[PDB]
């Protein structure tokens, strides 16, 4: 098998009025080869066919995609905003998304903590997380690595954003 | 490590057709995540 430079994580988020935002989320299984990735994915629905208020989240290295984990308190994330995109396009860009974070393609990998895809009602969005905001090479590196590698339209829009609440 | 293409080439290879494991599966089935007629 083909080893992955990082050990990976499939979390799946289902909203539950009755539970916690925390307790909403859902650890499925880990990986660290590229056939392991697959085996999962082929077996898995793609977003377009997950419930609306659903997530799934891919996270390296044991990384809660909570922003009460340390990896991630003092980052930030690049947010995707979709708007009535195809569902074929949809995931499409999600997968295309976990192969760029699997396949280390980033230079700056070792910044990135994983991404997040939310499945809402008038609007999808795609998030990678960053570990630290304060760093703007790498988030900038990161960012202009995306819209290259995502070939992302015009229309939509690539933002990053701090997960600690503060301007 | 690994480009886009090398890891979509190995997307259906014999070992990337592999089922998940009976205890995955019942996860994914459970959370209705399962692919149907998988």
């Amino acid at each position: 098998k083909h080893p992955l430079m990082n050990v990976w994580t499939l979390w799946y988020l289902e909203n539950d009025r009755s539970k916690s935002w925390e307790d909403m989320q859902n650890e499925i299984t880990s990986f660290d080869t590229v056939e392991d990735f697959w085996s999962l994915y082929n077996h898995i629905k793609p977003p377009s066919e997950i419930k609306l208020g659903s997530d799934y989240s891919l996270f390296k290295k044991n990384i809660r995609p909570m922003w009460e984990d340390a990896a991630n308190k003092q980052g930030g994330r690049w947010v995707i905003t979709l708007n009535k995109s195809s569902k074929t396009d949809l995931d499409n860009l999600w997968l295309d998304v976990l192969l760029c974070l699997i396949g280390e393609a980033f230079d700056h990998s070792d910044q990135i903590c994983g991404a997040v895809i939310n499945i809402r009602g008038k609007s999808n969005k795609i998030s990678i997380w960053t570990a630290d905001g304060n760093n703007e090479e790498a988030a900038l590196e990161i960012g202009h690595k995306l819209r290259d590698a995502l070939r992302l339209g015009r229309n939509n829009s690539l933002q990053y954003q701090l997960h600690k609440d503060t301007m | 490590r690994y480009s886009k293409v090398d890891l979509l080439a190995l997307r259906y290879s014999p070992l990337s057709q592999t089922p998940p494991g009976i205890e995955l599966e019942g996860r994914l089935r459970r959370m209705n995540i399962w692919r149907t007629g998988s």
